[PDB]
């Protein structure tokens, strides 16, 4: 057939580029970074009404100061999350401190290109890694299966990504509050989702310095959805 | 873990104003048997370093080969091997010190005590010690084995501290070393009269003296010594 | 065509296509410039962003107090090779109490990349590196290609549109080599060199990345408002 | 490199089938038919040797029926050489169990172990599977008399009566017709031979083209006896049942 | 039988101030009754405003320091030139020591610097990684000679206020760098008198927000 | 060392001295022998300071990854068992640890004794260290289940004092902890020198000593 | 060792070997899981192409992983044994190291992790198996029902079916199962499970297996006659 | 380097055929004819010494080989493959039997071990099957005389008499007419020479024919005396002269 670690004539790794196509088929995940915190939101996308939606876990805690959202082949993310949690806790063991968000992200991205003929293929999932540390403050990173990671003020991944990213282009400014960011994620998720957005098929989360990483209750998100509807109807 | 078989005794050395001096006798003992009389224990590395070794001779010959190979390896893909990127005394020492500590950490030591003597690129004097345990130290005078007990006291009368180094000439330093070698011949039961001496000067370079002998010895007073107390005849 | 499936296969004209395809990844990468005098050596790199919300990908990596490089191509491969250089520089210090010669650092990178071009299963590195350093024989600049070829130069550039900067340096050769004891003027010549490779976009405060090493200057990287002086 | 020449023995087809397992089953369908029938007081194993010769030494020959231990036997259908590899492993497993627990290995446990080995060759290793289907006839004090089958997929099932190898479709229909639950060994012997006699590709069913075996509690008091039939004994039972 | 360990003598002392810290140690290196060097540095500037001294078996002390310096170097590489805090260094050193739990570094070890609130900090380690932050600590050959003196003159132990007769303690007033350096010199001069492995010289490293400064004082050479 | 811990109605009390010894020489007198593993888990240290510190800090990291994977705080029994299995690997190799894992979980207050020999025991009252034998006298004689938090804290404090007085290798200061279902609560560092005289006067005990 | 990468991405971002493993599941016999208010019922199809079978000794479709958790499946039978063995070993390993039996969610996460590992490991193919894992957590009366599949993804279900013609029985469950009021009793839960299989099975004789799991390790398999009584009552109500 | 062929080179085709085994059997068909006949008091194995050149000394090339003192072997197909199988067969007789039980293996069990080696070359990674069919004649105390055929697949069958290689179909027919259960060893040798003459084109004499027997114990070939129970090898290779003597009474 052909090598797994083969370059194309354009100078790209075939398998890495193909895994990016799998990520485009995944459910939408959005992240927005502010000076009051970083917000993470996801589309749950249940395949059937009998599926208990609260078991869909696409937003995940890595440490108290680091959260993570995923999009693509979500099963592939489990070993990445496991490595991230181990890396975060191991650094706390060796250095008696919280680990930098960038350093954690770099550790996860080191796994990415460990494939050949090590694992047999790249990961088919993208991660939005959000967190806070004392040096660089509130941060949001986009970790790809290429081993590359970019920092972002705001970022959307998944099926409605390019439409959402254009919307985030216009809406984001450096003085956004946390409440404003929450509504903004809900707004853009509602825009790109197939089904109608409610508290059961969408999930919010945030990371603040004080309270750390928190996944929002369905009752708390429901109020933010109701607050969104009223403010859109206000003009 | 082993035991040393064929052994070399003291190596002595000191700094002076423009360089360093190092000396060691030519004997390879086999316990109390003075087996081998033509053993060179000072080994030059380039024209700026001399490694003096005491202890097990088979391990000395091994180290001698590591150093010879080090020179060969440094010349590889190195147009400045006889100039800016030549081997320094500090490079040679750290390599040996690394090897010695690694070998003791595997419980299979090189049963030696080593003094690396030389002059650096910038003209600074280099003199450092390392042994089978990986223990390292530096001083204006250095000596191994018996030399540590008998030579150092004599050499420290010339260079007692760092500030005495510029005040000490090569003629005075050599004289002190040669005297110390005589004292060791009087008092060390595993020493020989024949020895080698090396001078590494920042101006005149490396001078390697072989086939030196202890001379001007005092023995005449022995004729007057009779018995162990009461005996008169 | 039929001979580009893996790195272990020569073509009928004696070419290695997988290595050539890896070389292509460098040409897609953002431009970076290297140049030196007798006292100092300078790296200048144009950083690239994903979009306006994104950060600008870092191009320069420190290897030791006296050595570092800039990258162009696959960034993870630069992380692997720079990590190797960091270890080798470090081995030289711990074992021999000796700062690693820049020329020898190039020989080590060449040999590491070569092994990936002759064996089955693996792949060539998809990145080009510009190594600068100051050692016992003065300032140095090296260019690394993942074919294995390493070249010592007065100045050079790699990445997209790098030919413009390379021509400028070829004209300025006699001038910038003489810039001794003046770091700011040597950087100016580097910033002016990388400017010959720009189209549409210009050098902004979070776009530009500069690094320098010299006689009494440790390898330091300048980003943000620290390079506004040179814009 | 070597990838060029790899057949990839352990992959799914677009329809979700294992290529090599299916092709191994195709191979087995050309092998001599083997039949197993379970009765209330014993088990019968009958099998057809493939186009023999007059110069073949039959009394010292064994290609179909093998002994795993004193309580368990197997009938083979497929590559004999492949079967002997597995048979020796099964014999060792039975002895390991006996050494560990000081009790004879239950039939199912032995069957599961062999079937797991077959399964492994379909999921990893890059090797071709074993082109063998077994009929296991055995007894233990939990379930009594038991018949199992395994195939190259590593899947196994229990049976009252079953056939493997050639003409199983025809053979299974004939067994399904005449089999009854209150059946005895002597009746089961007759059913097995009659089924082979009708499904065989040969002109006539003779003693020299058969291997036969029974597992009976027809041993003096509460115990089990394995009987691998001799050529002369197969000749007699063929006359008794009225086939020759 | 080969003994992989040795005793090179030496004594060290760390004292933490309100906005500074000192790490002192004699410069004498010995085996048995012989002097190897009268000036062989034992306290090092390891970077990030941290000073360290590990000794007893010189070869193990040199290796530990060398490894920790290396650990600091790689901490910068891996975490964006972040400054290694004194508490993080201490925890790192524990793991360097316990990695040889079954072939220990035969050393006493002390580090000193400033904590993240700018206050002086001194950490003490046993050969296998048990560490403690303290205000005052001596380690090495003459540790037992010095520590009781520091309990008295730094923490004012067994000292009460006159007139009360044991009812009210002497209040814990902080010490200045000049007052601390006096206690250090007096500690080492007293130890030199009664301990044969202590003498020749005394090197002190003082750590402030401004950086690391050195001071050297001669000791008796007998 | 002297360390103790005991279960009671209102949780579990944990107490320990602070002395560290190297032969007859008192190397330190400010050692924290109680390690905070999580806001609901404590660990005590006795024997090898380095050993106890390393393995209990490594356990705290195991207990944390547990919470991340399982969305659930680890039980006292599971935590104690992870330690026990960790040290069992190095059995006979020279480790010296005597620990108590104290906490509150779903089954209520929990208290396990774990050592390097291999023991792992659940119990309502423990004391480990060279001075444990002196502390047991005070505990056993005054221990109830219906003990007030105030009286329970005093008992654990008074028990360490008894041992610190008699045992040469115990003393310095007393560290107190109280573990509730809302988590552990630090109840201060108490110098034995000052505490001894105070207790002598208020209680009347230690009549043999003059002061 | 055989290191060949069998599960790889295709240009359109698909891992065909994982998708072909789902086709093996589609071929497998139907399996259904329904959780009531205080129980969970697992129903399984038995294809009647195989008669003369010995039902005493033939491997049953529902397997006990521990005393409080069960696992049924659809797809390759031989593959399912490997997952079940691993799950059983892990269940004992968890009891041994943590002194508690596994939660249903934990066991599912382990099995799902094994399935995922076989989608990006060299020299191996994915499991052609989807599982339904059901039971009750220790000292808990809330019913648990999870599903896994070859890719490694897993999720919780109020009611779910897998295997051949699962599309049809899922259709039935979606309109018949009410979340606000689930099957209050065991009878109602079993009846709904049998009804759902009767949409696909063919004959209601020996083709339907039912296994009821109740709290506190109370697991029992219904017999042919007991199930036949449900089949009788369902069709008699249908004649109207 | 490293052997990166860890996968099977023999695989099932859609029709159920194992191609490499079939092709190996085709190579055996092209090979020179060899045969074996079992008598009441012995066994005979025979083949043609097809010399590649008249300058070549055909005595140095042994097609008939001793495996144990009471077991011999002959082949048809690829010679080099046979030579290595004989080396392995000789060794496995010691390692897997004689060093355990202190006696040589019975014919059927040695055959079983050779068969296993050939089966593994049919399934293991990065190898082709052996391109030979073996005929193994032997004797042991409890089974008496026996003759086995072993194919590239690893399958083995016991024979009263048989032939393999070039003219096996015609030779097997010839043997069916002549074989009975009352044959003496000399009668079997006579039949073997008659059968083998049909497949040989050129010279037919003791120098171009290789023939060995499993028969009575040969104490003269033992090499030592003093142990009554050791009576000598039953395997014996007939000389050039001994063959020619029986060709006059042919
Ligand atoms: C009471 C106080 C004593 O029983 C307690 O049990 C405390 C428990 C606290 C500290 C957690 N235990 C000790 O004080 C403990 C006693 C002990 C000593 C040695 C082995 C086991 C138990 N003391 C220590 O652990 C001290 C703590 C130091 C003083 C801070 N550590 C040492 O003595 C070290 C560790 C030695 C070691 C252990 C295992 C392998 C190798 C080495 N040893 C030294 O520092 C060397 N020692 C210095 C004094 O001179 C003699 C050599
Ligand atoms: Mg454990």
């Amino acid at each position: 057939d052909r090598g797994v670690s083969t370059f194309s004539p354009e100078g790209r790794l075939f398998q890495v580029e193909y895994s990016l196509e799998a990520i485009k088929l995944g459910s939408t995940a959005i992240g927005i970074a502010t000076k009051e915190g970083v917000v993470l939101g996801v589309e749950k996308r249940a395949t059937s009404p009998l599926l208990e939606s609260d078991s869909i876990e696409k937003i995940v805690e890595i440490d108290r100061h680091i959260g993570c959202a995923m999009s693509g082949l979500t099963a592939d993310a489990r070993s990445m999350i496991e490595h991230a949690r181990t890396a975060a806790v191991t650094h706390n063991l060796y250095y008696d401190e919280d680990i930098n968000v960038e350093s954690l992200t770099q550790s996860v991205c080191d796994l990415a290109l460990r494939f050949g003929e090590l694992m047999s293929r790249p990961f088919g999932v993208a991660l939005l890694i959000a967190g806070h540390d004392a040096d660089d403050g509130y941060q949001l990173f986009h970790a790809e299966p290429s081993g590359t990671f970019y920092r972002y003020n705001a970022k959307a991944i998944g099926s409605g990504s390019e439409g959402a990213q254009a919307e985030l282009l216009n809406e984001w400014h450096s003085s956004l509050t946390l409440k404003e960011a929450e509504l903004l994620v809900l707004k853009i998720l509602k825009q790109v989702m197939e089904e109608k957005l409610d508290e059961n098929n969408a999930q919010l989360s945030c990371i603040t310095k004080q309270d750390g990483f928190k996944i929002y209750d369905n009752e708390k998100t429901a109020e933010l959805i109701k607050e969104l509807k009223e403010k859109e109807a206000a003009e | 873990t082993q035991q040393p078989i064929v052994t070399g005794t003291s190596v002595i050395s000191m700094k002076y104003d423009n360089g360093v001096i190092i000396a060691a006798d030519n004997l390879g003992s086999y316990g109390s048997l003075l087996r081998f009389n033509g053993v060179e224990r000072l080994i030059p590395v380039g024209d700026n370093t001399v490694v003096g070794i005491s202890g097990d001779i088979s391990d000395m010959q091994h180290i001698e080969r590591l150093l010879k190979d080090l020179v060969t390896e440094n010349a590889y893909d190195n147009p400045l091997a006889d100039a800016e990127e030549a081997l320094e005394p500090s490079y040679i020492f750290e390599y040996l010190a690394t090897v010695m500590y690694q070998r003791r950490s595997k419980m299979n030591p090189l049963w030696n005590a080593i003094i690396v003597a030389g002059v650096q690129s910038n003209g600074d004097q280099f003199l450092r010690y390392v042994n089978l345990l990986g223990v390292t130290y530096s001083s204006p005078t250095l000596a191994t084995g018996f030399g540590a007990h008998m030579a150092n006291p004599l050499l420290r009368k010339v260079v007692d501290r760092e500030s005495d180094i510029p005040k000490t000439t090569v003629q005075v330093a050599e004289e002190a070393i040669v005297n110390a070698m005589r004292v060791l011949y009087y008092r060390d039961a595993r020493s020989s009269r024949n020895f080698s001496l090396a001078i590494i000067d920042k101006n005149t370079g490396l001078t390697f003296k072989k086939n030196l002998q202890v001379e001007n010895m005092k023995w005449d007073f022995a004729k007057d010594i009779k018995g162990y107390g009461t005996q008169k005849i | 065509n039929n001979y580009d499936g893996d790195t272990v296969t020569f073509s009928p004209t004696g070419r290695l296509f997988q290595v050539e395809y890896a070389l292509e990844a460098i040409k897609q990468g953002s431009v970076t410039v290297g140049l030196r005098s007798n006292t100092h050596a300078v790296l200048v790199a144009l950083k690239r962003n994903a979009d306006e919300l994104s950060s600008y990908q870092k191009k320069i990596i420190k290897c030791d107090e006296h050595m570092g490089l800039s990258l162009a191509g696959l960034a993870p491969d630069a992380r692997v090779l720079s990590n190797y250089l960091r270890q080798q520089c470090n081995y030289s210090s711990l074992v021999f109490n000796r700062k690693l010669a820049v020329e020898r650092a190039g020989h080590l990178l060449c040999d590491k990349a070569q092994k990936n071009t002759q064996s089955y299963g693996g792949r060539p590195y998809g990145v080009g590196l510009l190594i600068i350093g100051y050692d016992k024989s003065g300032a140095h600049l090296l260019e690394f290609q993942p074919s294995g070829n390493v070249t010592e130069l007065y100045g050079t550039a790699i990445g997209a549109r790098s030919q413009g900067a390379k021509t400028y340096l070829e004209r300025t050769l006699d001038t910038f080599i003489k810039i001794d004891g003046n770091p700011d003027e040597l950087i100016k010549a580097g910033v002016e060199a990388i400017s010959q490779s720009l189209r549409d976009e210009s050098l902004t405060v979070d776009n530009l990345s500069i690094a320098i090493v010299g006689k009494d200057t440790p390898f330091t990287i300048y980003d943000g408002e620290a390079v506004a002086k040179y814009i | 490199g070597s990838r060029r020449y790899d057949s990839r023995t352990t992959i799914f087809s677009p329809e979700g089938r294992l290529y090599q397992v299916e092709y191994a089953l195709e191979s087995i369908s050309h092998a001599g038919t083997a039949i197993g029938i379970m009765a209330s007081d014993g088990i019968v194993l009958a099998a057809e040797r493939k186009v023999t010769s007059t110069l073949l030494e039959q009394d010292t020959s064994t290609e179909k029926l093998y002994k795993l231990n004193d309580k368990i036997a197997v009938a083979v259908a497929g590559l004999t050489a492949d079967a002997e590899i597995l048979i020796n492993t099964a014999r060792i497993h039975a002895q390991n169990y006996l050494k560990t627990y000081n009790e004879d290995i239950p039939v199912e446990i032995l069957v599961r172990r062999l079937s797991d080995i077959k399964q492994g060759y379909t999921q990893h290793g890059g090797l071709r599977p074993f082109g063998v289907s077994f009929i296991y006839a055995g007894y233990d004090d939990r379930y009594g008399y038991q018949l199992y089958t395994s195939n190259p997929s590593g899947n196994y099932t229990g049976w009252k009566a079953i056939s493997v190898g050639a003409n199983t479709s025809a053979a299974q229909t004939l067994l399904q017709m005449d089999y009854k639950d209150d059946m005895k060994v002597d009746d089961a012997i007759e059913l097995a031979l009659k089924t082979l006699s009708k499904t065989t590709d040969s002109s006539a069913l003779t003693y020299d083209r058969l291997e036969f075996a029974t597992i009976r509690k027809g041993a003096n008091d509460g115990e089990v006896y394995q009987k691998i039939f001799k050529p002369q004994e197969i000749k007699d039972i063929l006359v008794k049942t009225g086939i020759t | 039988q080969f003994n992989p360990y040795g005793d090179n003598g030496g004594t060290i002392l760390g004292i933490a101030g309100e906005d500074f810290a000192v790490l002192a140690g004699d410069t004498r290196n010995i085996t048995d009754y012989s002097i190897n060097s009268r000036y062989e540095p034992k306290v090092f500037d390891c970077g990030d405003n941290i000073v360290m001294s590990a000794n007893g078996f010189a070869a193990d002390g040199d290796a530990l320091v060398k490894r920790f310096k290396n650990s600091v170097k790689w901490y910068h590489f891996d975490h964006n030139d972040k400054k290694l805090s004194i508490n993080s260094a201490a925890r790192n050193i524990q793991h360097l020591l316990y990695s040889r739990r079954f072939f220990p570094y035969y050393v006493y070890n002390i580090i000193a610097g400033l904590d993240e609130d700018g206050k002086g900090a001194v950490y003490s380690f046993d050969p296998v990684g048990s560490y403690q932050r303290e205000q005052c600590r001596a380690g090495g050959a003459a540790a037992s000679l010095i520590m009781p003196f520091l309990d008295n003159q730094v923490n004012f132990k067994n000292q009460y206020e006159p007139g009360t007769n044991g009812k009210v303690k002497k209040p814990l007033k902080y010490l200045s760098v000049e007052e601390v350096i006096k206690l250090v010199r007096d500690s080492f001069t007293s130890a030199t008198e009664r301990h044969i492995q202590v003498g020749d010289g005394l090197e002190i490293l003082i750590v402030t927000k401004d950086g690391v400064r050195k001071e050297f004082y001669e000791l008796k050479r007998d | 060392t002297t360390t103790l811990a005991f279960k009671f109605r209102h949780g579990v009390i944990v107490a320990a001295d602070s002395r560290a010894t190297a032969g007859a020489y008192i190397a330190s007198q400010t050692v924290k022998k109680v390690i905070e593993i999580n806001p609901y888990l404590l660990g005590t240290m006795a024997g090898g300071a380095a050993d106890c510190s390393f393995w209990e800090r490594l356990l705290a990291r195991q207990c944390r990854i547990y919470e991340l994977r399982n969305k659930e705080r680890i039980s006292v029994a599971a935590a104690s068992k992870l330690l026990a299995n960790m040290v069992y690997q190095y059995k006979g190799m020279g480790l010296s640890m005597g620990t108590m894992i104290c906490g509150w979980d779903k089954r209520g207050p929990g208290l396990y004794y774990v050592d390097s020999e291999g023991n792992r025991i659940s119990g309502a009252t423990f004391s480990v260290g060279s001075g444990s034998v002196y502390a047991y006298g005070v505990l056993d004689s005054n221990y109830k289940w219906d003990l007030s938090v105030e009286d329970a804290l005093y008992l654990g404090k008074r028990s360490i004092l008894a041992a610190a007085h008699r045992d040469a290798y115990s003393g310095g200061s007393v560290n107190l902890y109280h573990v509730t279902e809302d988590g552990w609560i630090y109840h201060g560092n108490h110098d034995v020198g000052e505490l001894f005289w105070k207790v002598k006067e208020e209680e009347g005990s230690f009549n043999n000593v003059i002061g | 060792g055989y290191d060949r990468a069998l599960s790889i991405f295709s240009p359109d971002g698909h891992i065909f070997q994982v998708e072909y493993a789902l086709e093996a599941v589609k071929r497998g016999t139907c399996a259904v899981g329904v959780k009531g208010k205080n129980c969970v019922v697992l129903g399984c199809e038995r294809r009647s192409t195989l008669k003369l079978q010995d039902t005493r000794i033939t491997p049953s479709k529902v397997s006990k992983i521990d005393s409080h958790v069960v696992l049924s499946f659809s797809g390759l039978n031989a593959d399912s044994r490997i997952l079940i063995e691993k799950a059983r070993v892990e269940a004992q390993s968890h009891r041994l190291t943590l002194e508690d039996p596994v939660t249903v969610e934990y066991l599912t996460r382990y099995v799902a992790g094994v399935q995922q590992r076989y989608t990006q490991s060299g020299g191996v193919r994915p499991f052609g198996v989807s599982t339904l894992i059901a039971g009750f957590d220790p000292r808990d009366d809330e019913p648990k029902l999870y599903q896994t599949e070859p890719s490694g993804i897993y999720s919780s279900w109020s009611a779910q079916t897998i295997g051949r013609n699962s599309k049809t029985v899922r259709e039935f469950l979606e309109k018949n199962y009410d979340r606000k009021e689930p099957p209050a009793t065991v009878e109602e839960c079993v009846k709904l499970t049998v009804r759902s299989l009767l949409e696909v099975v063919q004959t209601g004789a020996k083709n339907i297996e039912i296994t009821v799991v109740k709290p506190d390790s109370d697991i029992v398999a219904l017999s042919s006659e007991e199930i036949n009584q449900y089949v009788t009552q369902i069709e008699q109500e249908k004649q109207e | 380097m490293t052997d990166r062929y860890s996968f099977s080179l023999t695989t099932f085709s859609p029709s159920g055929k194992l191609g490499q085994i079939d092709y190996a059997l085709t190579a055996v068909k092209q090979g020179v004819t060899s045969l074996g006949i079992k008598a009441t008091n012995g066994v005979v194995i025979a083949t043609e010494k097809k010399s590649s050149s008249p300058l070549a000394m055909s005595e140095t090339l042994s097609k008939v080989s001793l495996l144990t003192p009471d077991i011999g072997a002959v082949y048809s197909g690829m010679g080099p493959d046979y030579r290595v199988l004989v080396d392995k067969s000789r060794k496995v007789a010691h390692t897997s039997y004689k060093r355990i039980y202190g006696e040589y293996p019975p014919t059927k069990l040695l055959v079983s071990e050779v068969a296993k080696i050939m089966q593994e070359a049919t399934q293991s990674g990065g190898v082709r099957p052996f391109g030979v069919s073996l005929l193994i004649a032997g004797h042991d105390e409890f089974n008496g005389f026996s003759l086995y055929q072993v194919d590239p697949s690893g399958s083995y069958f016991p024979w009263k008499a048989t032939a393999i290689g070039k003219g096996s179909v015609a030779a097997k027919t010839f043997l069916e007419k002549r074989w009975n259960d009352e044959l003496e060893l000399e009668d079997a040798i006579h039949i073997a020479l008659l059968t083998l003459k049909e497949s040989v084109e050129g010279e037919f004499n003791g120098d171009t024919i290789e023939l060995a027997i499993i028969g009575d114990e040969n104490p003269d070939l033992l090499g030592y005396t003093g142990i009554p129970t050791d009576k000598g090898p039953r395997f014996r290779k007939l000389t050039s002269q001994e063959i020619n003597d029986r060709l006059e009474a042919l």
